[PDB]
């Protein structure tokens, strides 16, 4: 609130503040499970383009 | 340049050294035929304001569309003629049939017209009525004193508070 | 007259629905207000074909009939001291058509989306609400606003509001003429200052 | 301001976001047709009605309050004089009682 107002010294009263933030903890990733690697070979190492 | 409108001759005069010409705002109101050297006034094609009239839908599905700035008195500017034309200071109503009797307004269509759903139920316009006619018999030698008195409860709501709102900018702009 | 434009605003949002439902508000607020101001009394009072109102002279707040409007003489005069636009809500796409649009000012408006609508009352309904309202506190005083009108000779009426101000009703009786020639020159006196230029 | 008519009294209610005020009012109904006069000569001299109105059933003429008919005879103490009556207009002659 301190420095929302932008002061040191707050009026009584009551005051609005940001909503509860909750912070992440985990970070996860979910990509389809494929092994197979792209035909980089036959698209940039092919004769006969 | 490109562009959309109408052409028209005009009587305009341009320098030689003067090919399109503006407006008070920025916007090419006149040109010069290169081939034909004759001056052109360039007008925008879309004009005129349209009203709809239309009764919750959950009543009927007809409808009754007002043209302002067509007088249908005079290939009218309108989307689709129909058999019953009115016409008002505030422009061509169509889809309504005029009727000379006058009721108070239900539809305020505009300067003294006035339609309702009425009736094979139909749209009609009607010029809106404003009141009961009477007279007073007055006279310097006659005055009217009640003999009875009627008490009369009258409700009267008026708003006094309104939803108070507090907004988060940073989870709105954000999130 | 774009429709790369157009479909370019349909993705930037939709804030001239808003926009449009302001200036609906506004025009409805205005039409409410016309009603509330004039609209005061149901039925319509029609001022009597006699005119003995004890000496006082209603002839230039009243009607006149001989006009297409019902008009009063002190009401022309205020009109034409008030200059609208064009005085008129249909101007049709010939007239503004042919470099008369750059030339008018309402033809640049409406080719540019900007639309001024009709007000749900004419001046002359507007002038027939007034004309019940002075008919109906000429013959019967404030009773009309209480209820069913309810006649009465106007010295009387009169007299009874001196008695409102704190002065005895005797006053209006003996000096009734003095105060009819009173109320007739002030009441010219205010065509004068309109009729005049100011 | 209060209500249509004569305001009596108001009773207030509540409601979400506002009020509802009950304006109650005194409505004249029913009214008779009567002729009138400003003051009436009794013996050349004019009287007025103090807080009244006079009025005529007919042959005989009485004074009552404008907003309700109590019709009642006119006597001094219901009537205040000022002056003869060769300057007041629609005066009519009549006798006032004197109690
Ligand atoms: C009320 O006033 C108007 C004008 O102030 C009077 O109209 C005049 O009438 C006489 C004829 O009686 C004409 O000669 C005048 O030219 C009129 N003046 C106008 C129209 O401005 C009217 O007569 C008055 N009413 C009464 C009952 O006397
Ligand atoms: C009270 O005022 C009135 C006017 O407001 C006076 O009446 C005027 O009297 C003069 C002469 O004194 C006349 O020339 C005017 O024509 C009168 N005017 C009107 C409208 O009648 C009056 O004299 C004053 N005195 C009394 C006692 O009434
Ligand atoms: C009301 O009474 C007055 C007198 O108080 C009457 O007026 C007088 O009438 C007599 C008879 O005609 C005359 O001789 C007097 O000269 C009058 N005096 C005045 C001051 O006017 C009057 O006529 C009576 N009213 C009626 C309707 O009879
Ligand atoms: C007007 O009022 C008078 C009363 O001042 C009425 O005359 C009275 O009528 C009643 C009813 O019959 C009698 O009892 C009285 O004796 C009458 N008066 C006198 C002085 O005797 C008169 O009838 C009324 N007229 C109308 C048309 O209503
Ligand atoms: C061969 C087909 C692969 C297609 C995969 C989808 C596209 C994903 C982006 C791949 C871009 C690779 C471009 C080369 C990367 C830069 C190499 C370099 O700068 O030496
Ligand atoms: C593919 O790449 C290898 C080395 O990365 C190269 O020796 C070979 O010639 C390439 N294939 C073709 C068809 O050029
Ligand atoms: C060619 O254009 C000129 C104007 O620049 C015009 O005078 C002439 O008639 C045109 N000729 C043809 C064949 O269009
Ligand atoms: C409005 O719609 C509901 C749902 O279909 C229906 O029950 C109701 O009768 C409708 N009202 C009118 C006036 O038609
Ligand atoms: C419509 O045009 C007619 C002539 O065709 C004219 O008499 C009438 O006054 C016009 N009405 C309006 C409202 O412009
Ligand atoms: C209604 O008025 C029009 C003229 O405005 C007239 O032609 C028509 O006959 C009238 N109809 C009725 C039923 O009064
Ligand atoms: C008074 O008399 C007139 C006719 O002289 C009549 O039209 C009117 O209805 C009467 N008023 C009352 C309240 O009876
Ligand atoms: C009332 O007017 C009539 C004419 O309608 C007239 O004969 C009578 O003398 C007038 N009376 C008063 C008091 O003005």
């Amino acid at each position: 609130t301190k420095c929302t107002l932008k002061s040191f010294t707050v009026e009584k009263g009551i005051y609005q503040t940001s909503n509860f933030r909750v912070q992440p903890t985990e970070s996860i990733v979910r990509f389809p499970n494929i092994t197979n690697l792209c035909p980089f070979g036959e698209v940039f190492n092919a004769t006969r383009f | 340049l490109t562009g959309t409108g109408v052409l028209t001759e005009s009587n305009k005069k341009f320098l030689p050294f003067q090919q399109f010409g503006r407006d008070i705002a920025d916007t090419t109101d006149a040109v010069r035929d290169p081939q034909t050297l004759e001056i052109l006034d360039i007008t925008p094609c879309s004009f005129g304001g349209v009203s709809v009239i239309t009764p919750g839908t959950n009543t009927s599905n007809e409808v009754a569309v007002l043209y302002q700035d067509v007088n249908c008195t005079e290939t009218w500017r309108v989307y689709s003629t129909g058999s019953n034309v009115f016409q008002t200071r505030a422009g061509c109503l169509i889809g309504a049939e005029h009727v000379n009797n006058s009721y108070e307004c239900d539809i305020p269509i505009g300067a003294g017209i006035c339609a309702s759903y009425q009736t094979s139920q139909s749209i009609i316009a009607y010029t809106m009525s404003l009141g009961a006619e009477n007279s007073v018999a007055y006279s310097n030698n006659s005055i009217a004193i009640p003999t009875n008195f009627t008490i009369s409860v009258t409700t009267e709501i008026l708003p006094v508070s309104m939803t108070k709102t507090s907004v988060d900018c940073t989870m709105y702009i954000c999130g | 007259d774009s429709t790369e434009c157009s479909n370019l605003l349909l993705q930037y949002g939709s804030f001239c629905t808003q926009l449009n439902r302001a200036l609906t508000g506004i025009a409805v607020e205005q039409d409410k207000n016309t009603q509330e101001v004039f609209a005061q009394v149901k039925q319509i009072y029609k001022t009597p074909p006699i005119k003995d109102f004890g000496g006082f002279n209603f002839s230039q707040i009243l009607p006149d009939p001989s006009k297409p409007s019902k008009r009063s003489f002190i009401e022309d005069l205020l009109f034409n001291k008030v200059t609208l636009a064009d005085a008129g809500f249909i101007k049709q796409y010939g007239d503004c058509l042919g470099d008369i649009a750059a030339r008018d000012l309402i033809c640049a408006q409406k080719f540019n989306g900007l639309t001024v609508l009709p007000p749900l009352l004419t001046d002359e309904m507007i002038a027939q609400y007034t004309s019940a309202l002075l008919a109906g506190t000429i013959t019967s005083g404030w009773t009309f606003g209480a209820g069913a009108a309810l006649q009465i000779p106007f010295a009387m009426q009169m007299a009874y509001r001196f008695n409102g101000i704190g002065v005895t009703q005797n006053v209006l009786y003996e000096n009734q003429k003095l105060i009819a020639n009173q109320f007739n020159s002030a009441i010219g006196k205010i065509q004068d200052s309109l009729s005049s230029t100011a | 301001f209060c209500g249509k008519g004569y305001h009596l009294m108001s009773f207030p209610q509540s409601a979400p976001h506002g009020v509802v005020f009950l304006h109650v009012t005194y409505v004249p109904a029913q009214e008779k047709n009567f002729t009138t006069a400003p003051a009436i000569c009794h013996d050349g001299k004019a009287h007025f009605p103090r807080e009244g109105v006079f009025v005529s059933n007919g042959t005989h003429w009485f004074v009552t309050q404008r907003n309700f008919y109590e019709p009642q005879i006119i006597t001094t103490d219901n009537t205040f004089v000022s002056g003869n009556c060769d300057v007041v207009i629609g005066i009519v002659n009549n006798t006032v009682y004197d109690p």
